[PDB]
RNA sequence: GUCUGUUAGAGUUGGUGUCCUACAAUACCCUCUCGUGAUCUAUGUGUAGGGGUGAAAGGCCCAUCGAGUCCGGCAACAGC
RNA sequence: CGGGUGAGAACCCCGACGGCCUAAUGGAUAAGGGUUCCUCAGCACUGCUGAUCAGCUGAGGGUUAGCCGGUCCUAAGUCAUACCGCAACUCGACUAUGACGAAAUGGGAAACGGGUUAAUAUUCCCGUGCCACUAUGCAGUGAAAGUUGACGCCCUGGGGUCGAUCACGCUGGGCAUCGCCCAGUCGAACCGUCCAACUCCGUGGAAGCCGUAAUGGCAGGAAGCGGACGAACGGCGGCAUAGGGAAACGUGAUUCAACCUGGGGCCCAUGAAAAGACGAGCAUAGUGUCCGUACCGAGAACCGACACAGGUGUCCAUGGCGGCGAAAGCCAAGGCCUGUCGGGAGCAACCAACGUUAGGGAAUUCGGCAAGUUAGUCCCGUACCUUCGGAAGAAGGGAUGCCUGCUCCGGAACGGAGCAGGUCGCAGUGACUCGGAAGCUCGGACUGUCUAGUAACAACAUAGGUGACCGCAAAUCCGCAAGGACUCGUACGGUCACUGAAUCCUGCCCAGUGCAGGUAUCUGAACACCUCGUACAAGAGGACGAAGGACCUGUCAACGGCGGGGGUCUUAAGGUAGCGUAGUACCUUGCCGCAUCAGUAGCGGCUUGCAUGAAUGGAUUAACCAGAGCUUCACUGUCCCAACGUUGGGCCCGGUGAACUGUACAUUCCAGUGCGGAGUCUGGAGACACCCAGGGGGAAGCAAAGACCCUAUGGAGCUUUACUGCAGGCUGUCGCUGAGGACUCUCACUCCGGGAGGAGGACACCGAUAGCCG
């Protein structure tokens, strides 16, 4: 997380990387499979390291808030 | 540096040009080469 | 005095240019004879340098293969279509009058065939919201009512890189990277720091613009800097 | 670091040169245009009224 | 865009040291700062004079800059 | 110190002894230079002295390529032609075409080893090898899908050569109380062959096992077993009764640059293109032209006027000891005594750069400036504060060598961690290398930037905060135009500005000014229209009335403002939270306190603030800092107060050999005088001439037609509601421009589309003119 960055930048910057951060390496569930194996390949690409399948998605994580109401409407 | 046939050419004249004036000019003329160079002193063109 | 740095950028100078020596492609929606009848297969996902956001390379069954503007969603094997008869699908592109009301949309073109013009930074969308054999209105990512010909094409979906402005650059150097990949003159002297001679704003004792920072519109390029023809400032009232 | 000695050590980049059309030392071998008769620039030969006093 | 570091390399706080008809029209020595990055660097290439270029000092654009250099206007004008 | 050559020898050469250089003072090269390279013969010139020497002079000579570069390819980008613009071009943007653009250091068909010369050398020669094209013959019908060229930053595993080191053997050398020490032990391209990793297939059947340095893998089929594909500039064989060596002409090992092949992590950053190659056999033969090739590459061959202590790109980064080390120090290979004047004097004064100084210990000084103190490594231990990262190597304390014999970790190291006993010194990081520490306050959050050549900072930048403009036929900006940047961009954008990390916050004022919107009425130009005038025209007046203005409204994270009087007045409001004698407080060394023998300092508090105050941001703040001030501990020649010593100068001698400066005269001194600041005038005094050394009192010393100041109907840069104008924007009108105060239409014209056609439309663009802003 943040830790890289010792005392430099402050509380808010330092807190909303690691927020982010955190959120944007978690075990993500593969949207073809269901298995939680995908990891961040760049900005806004992501693949699944099990099936191989690789997604656009958010930037720090596959599903923007936005990015699901699609399926909805 | 490298140099190609042509800029060898002139090389080759000027270092032709940078001669002595015949011991037997001075005798004909009854007593200079005003244009003798020197590599390190002086500074041809190009 | 001497230009302000606003006239330097129009001469277009490298300084100022952008590196499109190294951008990709123009995601600009393929043309179809028509009756649609056309499809393609996503064969990877790749980085656009030019907007920070991902972007997808499709193979068409005619065999043409070119990047595309990839809404979120998009996966390596999907199937995409283009044209009239497209399947209402995210990733597929057709008259805004083939779309739903009610749809999300991007990559939206201004005038039939341009190629898209609206919506296609990262995250961004526009709401198809009105239908009609004469107008299709359409809500810009600003929140503008845009009142389009309903035979401009259109992606369903919203595009790629959410949130990519949730996060901070933190630090100089990272803002840094990204600008070495715009067409933009970074880092920023303010105006006021500069010396009479470089902009209106410079010179003085202690830094402070000289005059009010609202410009008239009709002032001179050289002349207009500041807050240009506000309609009003600051966050009171 | 000074402008004068220390920056001269820097010079040994090769840009006048021997000029095809007229000999003089003055073709810029990067612009491919010879300063003094304008070789590469004009087919005329580079001229000016002012390269000698105004009533000569 | 972490730390120590005369690794390479970049720089220059102090000595108001040495030098100041110099080794040098910006040099020498010790101390000092940076040294994985907004880093340093070679070559190539682009931007030209009321114009460039400038993390802005009126800084830099060949020892020249609050408007380069050359020649021309020109034998400028001055009540000094 | 000897000797050689020579008319002549400190500095030309030989030997010995003595030294200097180790990322360079060694090796190879780029740029640049251009013959500086080799030989012979010279010394008038050049050379910090001399010269027989030489980068100097004279005369000759020297650079050899199918396989090393160029040449070929394309990069940022350049030009030429066409098109269009321009009064015009040698000028100008776009779009087409073509060409140009990489010699160390982008891509790329092919060469190694040895020998040879005074000077060339993968080029000549010897041996061996390879590539391309073509021809012929055989084979082959496959031939273009695909692979390659072709790629970022960080961490890392495996393969593995050179080197270095260890062990033992062989050859040679050295030393001589010992028995050690040194060198060598060789051998290419190429041809053949081996293959780890990655990927995949068969088998198998794991429901907790497999695997890593780490991550990880699996019933969507783990391990195990077999298989396909598949690497080195690497191993192995040939090459090689080639070559090289006086000789021997090794074998094993460890650590492993190169080179090869994997795994992991990062991006608001995504890390070239093209020619070409492979895909696609073998023989034999022929062809392989053209250009570069010397030398220097620097404290003398480049740039800096110089044989200039400066500047100047690449690689040799693995030679030995040392140690963490590409550190110091010492030493090889190699280079050099040319960072090129010498000879004398215990060699004075004085200066540069140093060493050592008793007692005192910052008393010195604006200031601890200068110097010093501390120092490596291990163990113990470590405060306030804090953004919980840090502060921190806090501070403080202890240890440290050698020798003998061992233990533990590891496959092992010539790797690391410890134990017991012995023992020397004043001192064991013994040299070298190698932080002094602590507290308070001010500032800027931080890394970063800057005045090339007096300013490195508190200034600029920054992330963060905020406001403004714009839906893209846009906003902003460049161009006279043709056109263009932004833009392979599209509001999560990008333009224009202010503030300047985080944390707590950011009050009141729209009167003036600015911007913007609105506007009944008022005002508001030109064309057209009407009236008067004129046989016409000039001209006078009228009607209409665009933007603009008057008027109204909105807006201060716009410009800015938040006082005086009394218990409102100006000019809208009347200073809220904070902070406060401030980097802002004149008075002022403010008053009280702390600290000192004594404190215009510093800190804390008070605070009526001459004249603080909220993004002209306020307050506050951990971390950071060659930033400003203060205090303490430690230490010291900073000082009391100076001394002695070291090296280089200084002084004497040979040689070389300038410059500054010069109206004249000139041995002055004390007084006076004088345009009031005299070696030169007056009156006295003193004064034999010349030379050496010295520190600089005077010559209002020398240096630069004072830069301060004033003056000139001088100059320039900058400002603005100075004067006058010019671009630019907005707006009306005429032309383009057409049909049926308001409307429909299509046919010019505009934009979108490959096209059909679609959208718009007499508007807009463009040309002309007028009003406003400027
Ligand atoms: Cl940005
Ligand atoms: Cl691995
Ligand atoms: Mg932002
Ligand atoms: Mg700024
Ligand atoms: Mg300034
Ligand atoms: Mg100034
Ligand atoms: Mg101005
Ligand atoms: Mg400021
Ligand atoms: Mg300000
Ligand atoms: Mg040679
Ligand atoms: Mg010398
Ligand atoms: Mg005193
Ligand atoms: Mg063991
Ligand atoms: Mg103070
Ligand atoms: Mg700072
Ligand atoms: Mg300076
Ligand atoms: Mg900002
Ligand atoms: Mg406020
Ligand atoms: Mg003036
Ligand atoms: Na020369
Ligand atoms: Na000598
Ligand atoms: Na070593
Ligand atoms: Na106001
Ligand atoms: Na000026
Ligand atoms: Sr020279
Ligand atoms: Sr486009
Ligand atoms: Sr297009
Ligand atoms: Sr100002
Ligand atoms: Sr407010
Ligand atoms: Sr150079
Ligand atoms: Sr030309
Ligand atoms: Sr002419
Ligand atoms: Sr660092
Ligand atoms: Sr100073
Ligand atoms: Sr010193
Ligand atoms: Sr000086
Ligand atoms: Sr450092
Ligand atoms: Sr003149
Ligand atoms: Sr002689
Ligand atoms: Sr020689
Ligand atoms: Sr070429
Ligand atoms: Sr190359
Ligand atoms: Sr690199
Ligand atoms: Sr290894
Ligand atoms: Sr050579
Ligand atoms: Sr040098
Ligand atoms: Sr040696
Ligand atoms: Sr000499
Ligand atoms: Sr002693
Ligand atoms: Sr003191
Ligand atoms: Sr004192
Ligand atoms: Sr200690
Ligand atoms: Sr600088
Ligand atoms: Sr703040
Ligand atoms: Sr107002
Ligand atoms: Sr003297």
């Amino acid at each position: 997380r943040t830790g890289r960055f010792g005392p430099r930048y402050g509380l808010k910057i330092r807190v909303r990387v690691a927020d982010v951060e955190i959120k944007h390496k978690k075990k993500h569930k593969c949207p073809v499979c269901g298995f939680k194996k995908l990891k961040r390949a760049g900005t806004g690409i992501w693949m699944c390291g099990h099936c191989g399948y690789k997604i656009a998605g958010g930037c720090y994580q596959p599903e923007t808030v936005a990015g699901k109401a699609v399926m909805k409407a | 540096g490298k140099k190609s046939k042509a800029t060898k050419k002139r090389l080759a004249k000027l270092d032709n040009q940078n001669s002595r004036v015949p011991a037997w000019v001075m005798l004909k003329t009854d007593e200079r080469n005003h244009k003798r160079r020197h590599w390190r002193r002086n500074d041809t063109d190009e | 005095g001497r230009r302000i740095q606003g006239q330097r950028r129009g001469r277009g100078t490298s300084t100022f240019r952008a590196p499109s020596h190294r951008y990709k492609a123009d995601l600009e929606h393929r043309k179809v004879e028509d009756g649609d009848v056309i499809a393609g297969t996503v064969v990877d996902i790749e980085h656009d340098p030019a907007r920070s956001a991902p972007v997808a390379a499709v193979e068409f069954e005619d065999g043409d293969r070119r990047l595309i503007l990839a809404p979120e969603g998009v996966g390596v094997g999907d199937e995409l279509q283009v044209g009239v008869d497209a399947e209402i699908a995210p990733g597929n592109t057709l008259p805004l009058a083939e779309i739903p009301e009610g749809v999300p949309v991007c990559n939206v073109e201004s005038s039939p065939g341009d190629g898209g013009k609206f919506a296609r930074a990262s995250g961004v969308n526009a709401q198809l919201l009105t239908h009609d054999r004469n107008v299709a209105v359409v809500k810009l990512p600003s929140g503008e009512m845009k009142r389009l010909d309903p035979q401009c094409r259109a992606t369903i979906g919203v595009v790629g890189g959410g949130g990519r402005t949730d996060k901070p650059f933190v630090k100089a150097g990272n803002k840094h990277h990204k600008m070495k990949a715009r067409g933009t003159k970074w880092p920023n002297v303010r105006g006021v720091a500069m010396n009479a001679v470089d902009h209106p704003f410079g010179g003085g004792g202690r830094q402070h613009p000289g005059k009010p920072k609202s410009i008239s519109r009709n002032a001179p390029p050289g002349r207009k800097v500041g807050d240009i023809a506000s309609k009003r400032t600051g966050r009171g009232g | 670091t000074g402008a004068g000695t220390p920056s001269q050590g820097k010079k040994n980049t090769t840009t006048h040169t021997k000029c095809r059309r007229c000999g003089e030392k003055s073709y810029h071998t990067k612009k491919k245009v010879c300063s003094s008769c304008g070789f590469g620039k004009s087919a005329k030969r580079r001229d000016y009224e002012w390269q000698s006093k105004a009533g000569e």
